[PDB]
């Protein structure tokens, strides 16, 4: 009808279940709520194992694991979003769906916020001067007011500098690159001149 | 049948059983050849026993080949006509001596089965069908 | 000078999904091209053939052995290149146009496109100026111009080699006696043959001097089946050079056959339905 | 290191939940009848190669202990082996005791290249 | 010696006659020896029958590349590599080329 | 081969009665080395082949 | 979806926890209320998972070899040859009739076993060695498998002795 | 690790997107 | 629950003509895969199937 | 949202030339299959294609 | 089913009994074959069903043989 517009798109049938389920958790404003549920669905098919075997076990049928998803899932401010949708998976036998789902609505939740996660690997140890003239080098890799999540790694291989993880492209502003480039381009000219 | 055994599975029964009659005909052949007697086993139709595992391999969709029959075909007849040996002095002399028996269609020997079991075994004996009615009985070629 | 203009850019990151049977399924490079060169981890480039939507399927120019699952694919942001110029003359290059002679790299070149579209109709003009190739057979029975494409068509072991190396060599006899504005610079492009004889040609081109005005693309007998089929588009793009700027280029594809089952091979390997006598359609 | 997924003929799936083994690298497989030694073949993603095996697959459990060797298949080469018969895993079947090797050798290999070779016939 | 799918007979049959006409001898004066056999037999999977060319071709790149020899290497009937790399592309689930051969022949 | 056989091996004399069967085989394009003619003549006592 | 975002889900995320403890003490008599519409579930048993011109998908079976004659529920035997991921392909040595989804598997730790030695001369087995003429089981007879390796090059003679046939173009 | 049963989704049918549309867009209010 | 042997013959109800069914295999998400003794011409999905 | 008809051309921006495609399918997903009037070396899975 | 579907088509023509009407259907299928082949599929799928044949030769068409019944 009309559901709002996703906010990146995606690939098929376990990710657009996620997209459905972000346009319709939009269309209530419930994004933060429905996250929650489904890593506590996560983490409830992390504890029991008579609740991944609904999910696993292909001898169950699926009036068995409709009435249990039903039945179980009758209250404690689960939406009508969570609970028709574990319906709608557990109806289909794709239960296994959920953990292939989560990720995509995360990402779809990780770009309606305008973020981005980022892992920066410093050779040493940052101030608070040279964490501050860090991101400000580090917000021209992003395209428009994405606010990275920094996240500090440490590694001794580095001669200082930095090197940016945004998990799609990767800054190496490091010096113990900028060292290895020098010696490359240094003797690539020694052999033409 | 004082000295014969007999392997029979027919044409009635499933194909891995019709499969697997060589391999239990030649491991009790195989008592035989390994204590110092000596053994003779005939495979009669090996190329019935191809067409039983191409059935079995296509069921469990195996990729096939040509004709259909899956890539372990030849490992499948060479892994049995190799056990027919003669074997060394030290381990009792014994030996076993098989004769497969592939039918030809119209003598086209070019078939993917036939020249498997022709490029395994030590020699043919064919059987052309003109000379048969020649006369000529045993229709050696 | 290097220092003050030096920044590392942002290198877009693709891991390996699956590799084997010489085609690596990438996940991520979500700006990649297609047909645009990536280049892994490993140092062996690679071809991003199929943009799929999860995936990028990338045939692996070079041996597959050497590239892992979650090897990063880093893209280097164009087509298919090689480099032409005036300083292939003389240089053994392979299918991608990296130089296997072993006497350094290819300097006073500059890269270009190996699938370029070929002129149109109103780019060609009529086939004028002969190409004498120093058979007399051919040359007084079957006449080659300048701008021709002529299939030399035979058996195995019939002198259909002989005809091209003949070919080349009277170019550089002709290169001698003629001005600078008419003289055919030969490529000759070796795909699915054996090393040892495009070693013993590249002996024959240069100990009759042929070498000067010839460049040799050899993607042989062991060389991946990608390399064997870009090898004539990296030769064509090669001599294209000359084409373009007003010179005149000889090429000789030896072995075409062989590029028609390189690419056999790799359409059959990319589960593509096969036509006739297997080939793709 | 490694663990058997499925076993299909000859050809012989293995999961390794850590580092993948090269292709064309040499897989023992540990408690088997025989010394069973699998070649790998590709990567089918989700941290699973697929082998192809240099001996007869009956008798293998899924979940049997596969271990990367890190080279593939090295056979024993030099003057020792002279007058021996290898298989192609490099074992003795003449049943002469072992094989006196020079040095251990992976049977792939590139070609020779191109200023490598000679150019005289 | 590559005997790349022999039957097992006439390898034995080979390793006899090159035991008593010279070119291999046992025991103590093995070193005198001239050849090394390399035996995948028929009764091996395809696998196996697949490499032993590649095995002999190992034995003979040691005496090339490092004892810097002319070694003769004997590939007995190269049409079973053939027939042994095509029943590994069959069993990898590959599609068969032309005749019913490996797409990489 | 194994359809054909289950069909075929309950046609037989045993020691109770007897069948007489008489089974008229389509050959397709005369082509007796087609595996559904070829795998029905060993099932048979008296094969009479009818040639064009 | 990709693996180095869903690796990291073995990881607890919630910060909240008003469903996890709800329904735990919600799912096990939901679970037993339809207890007697599960089936026992099977890790080193197996479950019939499919069957069909006699092969049956068999789900579980754990620890199968390859090639491992396997029983069902009916009696009939099977043979376990090629064990994937998820099920394990068995070939049905008889009629699948009486072999349905839902049956159970269960392995006889036994690669195909026939009967060999001095009584088997003179019988008509079948294909698994057993008797078929009708004469009572065999006895004077061990068991031994159908897949031995042939001897080596090292095990055997060179083939001398004729073995005559009795027909003069052979034997000629 | 119990969690890396789920990893692959087992989908039975191809068209579950309209499923789980015709049981989503019901319940938004 | 409770699918029927293979070879077992089934009787569809709703149907014109008397349409009888043959279970071939096992699918196996008690799903049984028939081949029909009659046309299928007419065949609507849920429609009744009484197992004899 | 509004599928173009099938037969229907697109056009891509931003490429080297005047790459037309031709829709030839749906898809399924509001995905429609096309096939391009000229080569599609230089497509970069986010191009905007708009439809004529 | 490509023998199935001449097969219904072909089984129509028939000539009914008195109880019925006695009236008639003639089917003519008409089958090209390609260079003479009648060892093709649907060749030998419709000349296992029909009754006769009316096989033309483009040899003895030529031969000013016109209709070229064989
Ligand atoms: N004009 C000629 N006069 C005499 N001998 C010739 C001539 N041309 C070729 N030959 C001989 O014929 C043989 C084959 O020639 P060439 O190498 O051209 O064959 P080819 O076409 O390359 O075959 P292949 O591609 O199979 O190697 C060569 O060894 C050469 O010695
Ligand atoms: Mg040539």
């Amino acid at each position: 009808l009309k559901l709002p517009t996703a906010p990146l798109q995606l690939s098929g049938t376990s990710a657009q279940i996620a997209t459905l389920l972000w346009q319709v958790a939009a269309k209530e404003n419930q994004l933060d709520k429905v996250q929650d549920e489904l890593y506590q669905f996560i983490e409830l098919f992390k504890q029991h194992s008579e609740l991944r075997r609904l999910a696993t076990d292909p001898f169950v049928p699926t009036l068995v694991r409709t009435k249990i998803i039903s039945s179980v899932l009758k209250d404690s401010g689960a939406s009508e979003i969570t609970k028709k949708l574990f319906e709608a998976l557990a109806d289909e036998g794709a239960l296994s769906a959920l953990l292939e789902v989560t990720v995509n609505y995360e990402e779809l939740m990780l770009a309606h916020k305008k973020e981005v996660y980022c892992t920066v690997i410093t050779a040493e140890p940052l101030d608070k001067l040279e964490r501050v003239e860090l991101t400000k080098k580090a917000e021209k890799f992003v395209d428009a007011g994405f606010k990275l999540v920094m996240q500090e790694k440490i590694d001794k291989k580095l001669l200082g500098g930095f090197v940016i993880e945004f998990s799609d492209r990767r800054v190496d502003m490091s010096t113990a690159k900028k060292v290895e480039e020098f010696n490359n381009f240094v003797n690539k000219l020694v052999l033409s001149i | 049948m004082r000295y014969t055994i007999m392997v029979s599975a027919t044409a009635s029964d499933a194909a891995p059983l019709q499969f697997l009659a060589p391999y239990s005909g030649c491991a009790m052949a195989e008592y035989f050849r390994d204590t110092g007697k000596h053994g003779l086993i005939i495979y009669d139709d090996l190329s019935k026993q191809s067409v039983a595992y191409r059935q079995m391999s296509l069921l469990l969709r195996r990729p096939p080949g040509r004709e259909a029959f899956p890539g372990d075909v030849f490992y499948l007849h060479s892994r049995l006509l190799e056990r027919a040996a003669k074997l060394s002095k030290e381990l009792g002399g014994g030996s076993l001596t098989a004769f497969p028996v592939i039918e030809t269609q119209a003598g086209d020997v070019s078939a993917y089965i036939a020249t498997n079991v022709i490029s395994i075994t030590d020699g043919q004996i064919f059987l052309e069908t003109e000379l048969f009615y020649k006369g000529i009985r045993p229709a050696l070629n | 000078e290097w220092e003050k203009s030096y920044q590392p850019p942002v290198i877009h990151l693709g891991r390996v999904l699956s590799v084997g049977d010489g085609i690596a399924r990438v996940y991520g490079l979500k700006s990649v091209q297609a047909g645009e060169l990536v280049c892994f981890d490993s140092g062996v480039k690679g071809m991003a053939l199929n943009l799929q939507a999860d995936h990028v399927g990338v045939v692996v120019f070079g041996n597959d052995s050497v590239i892992h699952q979650g090897d990063l694919v880093y893209r280097t942001g164009q087509i298919v290149n090689v480099p032409i110029g005036p300083g292939t003359l003389g240089r053994v290059t392979d299918g991608l146009g990296q130089p296997i002679d072993g006497k350094g790299p290819l300097t006073n070149v500059r890269s270009s496109l190996v699938e370029v579209k070929a002129p149109g109709i109103i780019a060609r003009q009529s086939v004028r100026e002969p190409l004498f190739t120093g058979v007399k057979a051919v040359d007084a029975l079957v006449p080659i111009g300048r701008g021709q494409r002529e299939l030399i068509i035979g058996d195995r072991q019939t002198g259909k080699t002989a005809v091209a190396i003949d070919a080349i060599i009277h170019q550089k006899n002709c290169n001698e006696q003629v001005p600078k504005a008419q003289r055919v610079y030969c490529v000759y492009v070796a795909v699915g043959q054996k090393r040892s004889t495009v070693a013993q040609l590249v002996k024959l081109f240069t100990q009759t001097g042929a070498m000067r005005y010839t460049i040799m693309v050899s993607a042989t007998a062991s060389d991946a089946a990608p390399l064997q089929f870009l090898a004539p588009y990296s030769g064509c793009a090669m001599a294209e050079y000359f084409r373009d700027t007003g010179k005149h280029g000889l090429i000789i594809y030896d072995d075409l056959s062989k590029q028609s089952v390189a690419y056999r091979q790799m359409s059959l390997l990319l589960r593509r339905p096969p036509g006739r006598e297997a080939f793709p359609g | 290191a490694g663990y058997v997924s499925q076993v299909i003929g000859p050809v012989v799936d293995v999961r390794f939940d850590g580092e993948l083994p090269s292709i064309l690298s040499s897989l023992e497989v540990e408690g088997h009848s025989v010394r069973l030694v699998l070649e790998v073949a590709q990567h089918m993603g989700d941290n699973t190669v697929r082998c192809i095996a240099m001996d007869s697959t009956d008798g293998l459990v899924r979940g049997q202990k596969v271990v990367d060797t890190g080279s593939p298949i090295k056979v024993p080469v030099g003057r020792g082996t002279l007058g021996r018969i290898m298989n192609v895993i490099g074992e003795p079947v003449d049943e002469q005791g072992p094989i006196d090797a020079a040095d251990i050798w992976s049977i792939h290999r590139e070609a020779p290249e191109f200023t490598e070779q000679s150019t005289e016939q | 010696f590559a005997g790349v799918g022999e039957r097992t007979r006439e390898g034995n049959d080979l390793y006899r006659e090159m035991i008593e006409s010279g070119v291999i001898k046992l025991g103590a004066e093995r070193g005198n020896s001239k050849c090394t056999l390399v035996y995948g037999q028929m009764n091996e999977p395809p696998g196996a029958r697949a490499r032993v060319a590649l095995t002999g071709l190992t034995v003979a790149e040691y005496f090339r590349d490092i004892e810097g020899q002319d070694v003769l290497l004997f590939v007995d009937n190269i049409f079973r590599f053939t027939q042994a790399n095509s029943e590994v592309s069959a069993l990898l689930g590959r599609i068969p080329s032309a005749v019913g051969y490996q797409p990489t022949l | 081969a194994t359809d054909l056989g289950g069909l075929q091996e309950r046609i037989t004399t045993t020691t109770k009665g007897s069948i007489t069967s008489v089974q008229a085989v389509y050959v397709p394009a005369d082509d007796l080395t087609d595996p559904a003619p070829a795998t029905t003549f060993a099932h048979l006592d008296a094969t009479t082949v009818l040639s064009r | 979806a990709d693996a180095k975002a869903l690796d990291e889900l073995r990881k607890p995320k919630f910060s909240s926890k008003y469903l996890i403890q709800h329904v735990s003490q919600k799912l096990i008599p939901a679970v037993k209320e339809w207890e007697k519409s599960y089936q026992p579930p099977v890790i080193h048993l197996g479950r019939v998972l499919s069957v069909g011109d006699g092969i049956a998908r068999v789900y579980g079976l754990k620890s199968v070899q390859a090639g491992e004659l396997v029983c069902f529920d009916s009696g009939v035997k099977g043979m376990a040859l090629n064990l994937q991921a998820d099920h394990v392909g068995v070939v049905v040595f008889g009629n699948d009739s009486v072999i349905h989804q839902g049956d159970l598997v269960y392995r006889t730790g036994q690669i195909v076993n026939v009967p060999i030695g001095p009584g088997t001369l003179g019988r008509v087995t079948d294909g698994l060695g057993q008797p078929i003429d009708g004469k009572g089981p065999l006895t004077n007879v061990r068991s031994s498998l159908v897949e031995v390796k042939a001897p080596g090059i090292i095990a055997r003679q060179s083939v001398r002795e004729p073995l005559f046939t009795g027909v003069k173009a052979v034997d000629a």
